[PDB]
């Protein structure tokens, strides 16, 4: 019987005692996040501080997939505004950081 | 196909059950930790950190360890919160503490405090955690 | 751009202290990059 | 700070200088006490 | 042997709280002959010369669990189904796969 | 609650994001960081 | 199938072999010297344990 | 380790049920008439009686 | 250094590894703190020489069972005298030895000199020399050895029950504190006493076991013996289960 | 307890401690670059 309604379902539906078992795979175990949070001092780089926060690696299949997306505003975001937004002064006679 | 929440391998599980304990589990997560003296300029030893004796300190609380800087057991536990107080001589002291992750929620199931292969003073610290299923 | 004479060391560049930093491990022991490390032999043979 | 012998269940007082070795037994498995504070349970 | 040098029965509990090695001694009689290049030898014996510790598979006939009846196991803590069969080193259970 | 973004605030906003300030990161939503015109950060648990 | 008999065997060949010819080496010297060496100090328990 | 207070399923006191049902298959009860003195009549509460596993017996044969 | 706030002691976050005013809330530095770093949550001739003495520590070491700790207090104490040089003519194994002998005696565990001897090339004597020679280098000394520093050992060495181990432990402090052995080695002090218990328990050892495993001669522990033989009722405990009754014990 | 001039760990070349500024960016461990140190070396060298 529907339990919402009450009314009898049309099918019968098959149901018994069958021995289950729990993973110890646990949610709580895997759920993770980053945001702004520690990076590495010599690779200014996203990197695990007190817990799991240390972000998804944006690997060649991703940045391949954005690219056939053409999301390059996107893909420059994730390949350098989320990793390692960092700004040089460079001379124009010379083309060497000044 | 009770609602569709049980689609693609999916299940759908009775909340009263749970609530009565069905495939109710506990977690138990064992932190061990040394106190070594190696380098004479360096001994680090378990001890609650205090403002006087480290020249710089974090707001984070101490209050769960003990004055032996090791938590007692029934205590609650996060990752806000410490579990080993350990504080190491510079060549002031400085605190080299064992914070728990901040998915590492629970009470202190059990601490013991042993001399380990090495001879040096060694602790394990228990911390249970009950996972519902969910 | 490019010329021979340039391919020959006549002065080393020494890069910056964030290239090899020098961390900090077992307490206050400042920890030197493998960088520096080498950079204080070249040092030391340059002015022996 | 009471510390409870692994073998002997023996509830001994022990200072941060004086080794884990219990008083009587001389097992050296010491469990802490129970804390005294309060904690509370729902029984959910 | 505990730091004072007092040799004690390891129990397979206390190697896995304590991080220990569960090994047994052991020793090795020598027989030492010299021979002087005067027709005559000298032969000595040392008697149970120690040669090293043999790490101790649990529950084999050199393990302090082989023979313990169930109760006794239980007052050592152990476990009277666990089957043994593996090796407690630094506290942990090494299992040697075939 | 843990990941955030950065609103610039406009009049169409503004007294909506004064809301999400206020009520910070120990209510849901919220906010965690001000970033001023100076392009100062200032985070919101600290000084609420 | 190598189990563990078989395997710890391969080591402890091995590290005896070690052991003995470290016990050559020590002994060895004290003969070139000309001094008689006391076997117990030359086995080092190191090598097997 | 010890057996439920409540049927999981249903939610029918079991936990006061196990010395009982020890008590009926000492005095030679099948297991199916030893549920049925005790009024399990649903087969979700005679799953909680029939396969439990009481490791409590065992736990205790440790010192404290 | 907070900008708008000059001397503000800043607050370290490992929320982003930052450090935030404390009374402003403005973040200094982007993401400087390494909060990974900061919350744990072809050889020379004298490295080769230190290298070898390593070597040998831990030879000896293992001879005994002396735990790790033992061997790395005794490497840190060898590395400053072979620093300071006060002993640089020394032998290095002459050098560790005594160093071992020192690092056993700092940790509370002392070994008998003749111990330390038997596991070394070196001779007592030699040790004995360099021990002290070491204490000026190194301008330090150690605590006083006691008649109960070697009652676990030796009663161990010789599967004394802990009873025994206790009755010896008492009647060897008890002998001390009535100052009945008055300049006779703790060593043979300790051996006399365990003599005398194992004489009065059912575990009878003769003075030629105990000697071989105390490291001392039988003559010396006969004559501790028979110092501490005719004062035997008060230095037994009250509370000790007599198997031979020390009115019984040897008299020799 | 201070770096020296013209040493390994020349304060001109970066930040020393995140709680400074070098001297030639006065600015902090983030905000300054890195800059190169030289060696002049009293024979030339073949760059490998
Ligand atoms: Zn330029
Ligand atoms: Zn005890
Ligand atoms: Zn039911
Ligand atoms: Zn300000
Ligand atoms: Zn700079």
């Amino acid at each position: 019987y529907n339990g919402f309604t009450g009314r009898k379902i049309t099918s019968q539906i098959f149901i018994g005692p069958t021995y289950y078992q729990r993973l110890k795979h646990m949610v709580d175990d895997k759920i993770h996040s980053r945001a702004r949070g520690p990076i590495q001092i010599l690779n200014r780089q996203p990197m695990e501080g007190r817990s799991r926060d240390g972000g998804l690696r944006f690997g060649e299949m991703e940045r391949d997939c954005q690219i056939a997306h053409g999301a390059a505003q996107f893909l420059r975001e994730r390949l350098f505004e989320a990793s390692d937004p960092y700004q040089v002064h460079v001379c124009n006679l010379c083309g060497i950081m000044a | 196909s009770y609602t569709g929440y049980n689609q693609e391998d999916s299940v759908i599980m009775n909340r009263s059950a749970v609530d009565r304990g069905f495939f109710r589990s506990v977690f138990y997560r064992s932190y061990k930790e040394q106190e070594s003296k190696k380098g004479f300029d360096q001994e680090e030893v378990f001890e609650k950190p205090t403002r006087e004796t480290c020249q710089g300190m974090r707001h984070a609380i101490y209050d769960k360890l003990d004055d032996d800087g090791l938590i007692a057991p029934g205590v609650r536990v996060s990752g806000d919160d410490v579990i080993i107080g350990k504080t190491v001589t510079l060549p002031t002291k400085r605190d080299c503490s064992t914070f728990l992750r901040t998915s590492e929620t629970g009470i202190v199931d059990q601490v013991m405090v042993t001399l380990n292969q090495e001879g040096y003073k060694f602790c394990k610290i228990r911390v249970r955690s009950v996972r519902i299923p969910q | 751009y490019a010329r021979p004479e340039w391919m020959i060391v006549t002065v080393l560049p020494v890069p910056p202290l964030s290239v090899r930093p020098a961390v900090v491990m077992q307490g206050s022991a400042r920890n030197q990059d493998d960088l520096t490390h080498k950079l204080a032999d070249i040092v030391k043979i340059n002015n022996q | 700070m009471i510390y409870i012998c692994g073998e002997c269940h023996t509830e001994n007082e022990i200072k941060s200088r004086d080794p884990i070795r219990c008083r009587e037994c001389g097992y050296r498995i010491m469990y802490k006490k129970r804390t005294k504070r309060l904690v509370v349970f729902d029984a959910r | 042997w505990e730091r004072d040098g007092a040799p004690s029965p390891m129990m397979p509990n206390e190697a896995r709280l304590r991080n220990l090695t569960y090994s047994a001694p052991l020793y090795v009689d020598i027989t030492k002959t010299v021979i002087k290049e005067g027709e005559e030898q000298l032969q000595t014996q040392h008697q149970k010369t120690f040669i090293g510790k043999i790490p101790i598979m649990l529950r084999s006939t050199y393990c302090l669990l082989n023979g313990l009846t169930d109760r006794d196991l239980c007052e050592l803590n152990e476990c009277p189904l666990d089957p043994g069969g593996y090796f407690i080193i630094n506290g942990s259970e090494k299992v040697l796969i075939a | 609650a843990n990941m955030t973004f950065a609103e610039i605030v406009t009049p169409f906003n503004i007294d909506r994001l004064q809301e999400l300030v206020r009520r910070g990161n120990s209510q849901y939503p919220g906010a965690k960081y001000i970033i001023r015109d100076n392009g100062d950060r200032i985070d919101l648990r600290f000084h609420p | 199938l190598d189990l563990a008999g078989p395997l710890l065997a391969f080591l402890f060949r091995g590290m005896f072999k070690n052991l003995l010819k470290e016990v050559r080496i020590y002994a060895q010297k004290f003969i070139d010297r000309g001094k008689d060496f006391n076997l117990e100090l030359a086995i080092k328990t190191r090598i097997i344990s | 380790m010890i057996i439920p207070v409540r049927c999981f399923t249903c939610g029918k006191i079991v936990g006061n049920k196990w010395e009982a049902y020890l008590g009926l298959l000492q005095a030679e009860y099948t297991e199916g008439d030893a549920l049925d003195a005790l009024g399990l009549k649903r087969y979700c509460c005679r799953r909680m009686l029939l396969a439990h596993v009481d490791l409590i017996e065992k736990l205790l044969n440790y010192a404290p | 250094t907070c900008p708008n706030h000059p001397d503000a002691i800043l607050v370290e976050d490992y929320r982003a590894g930052d450090m935030i005013c404390p009374e402003c809330g403005l973040v200094v530095g982007d993401r400087v703190i390494d909060v990974g770093s900061e919350w744990r949550t072809t050889m020379s001739s004298s490295d080769r020489a230190m290298m070898n003495a390593f070597k040998e520590i831990t030879t000896m070491a293992d001879r005994i069972n002396l735990p790790r700790n033992i061997v790395d207090r005794t490497n840190n104490l060898f590395k400053q005298v072979y620093e300071q040089k006060s002993l640089k003519g020394r032998a290095n194994d002459a050098i560790a030895s005594a160093c071992l002998y020192i690092a056993c005696r700092q940790e509370g565990v002392p070994r008998t000199f003749k111990e330390i001897c038997a596991v070394s090339r070196i001779s007592k004597k030699e040790i004995g020399r360099c021990f002290k020679l070491i204490l000026k280098a190194l301008e330090t000394s150690v605590d006083l050895i006691t008649t109960g520093d070697f009652m676990s050992r030796f009663c161990s060495n010789l599967c004394l029950p802990k009873q025994v181990q206790m009755a010896a432990t008492h009647i060897a402090r008890k002998a001390v504190e009535l100052d009945l052995v008055p300049g006779r080695s703790p060593i043979s002090v300790a051996a006399a006493a365990i003599y005398m218990a194992s004489q009065a328990s059912a575990e009878k050892r003769t003075q030629k076991e105990i000697g071989d495993i105390a490291g001392v001669a039988d003559v010396t522990i006969r004559q501790s013996y028979r110092l501490i033989y005719p004062r035997a009722p008060d230095l037994f405990p009250t509370d000790f289960k007599f198997d031979t009754p020390v009115d019984k014990l040897p008299q020799l | 307890g201070r770096p020296k001039l013209g040493g390994l760990m020349d304060p001109r070349q970066g930040v020393i401690e995140r709680t400074g500024r070098c001297q030639t960016c006065a600015g902090n461990m983030t905000e300054c670059p890195g800059h190169f140190g030289h060696i002049e070396l009293a024979k030339p060298v073949f760059h490998v």
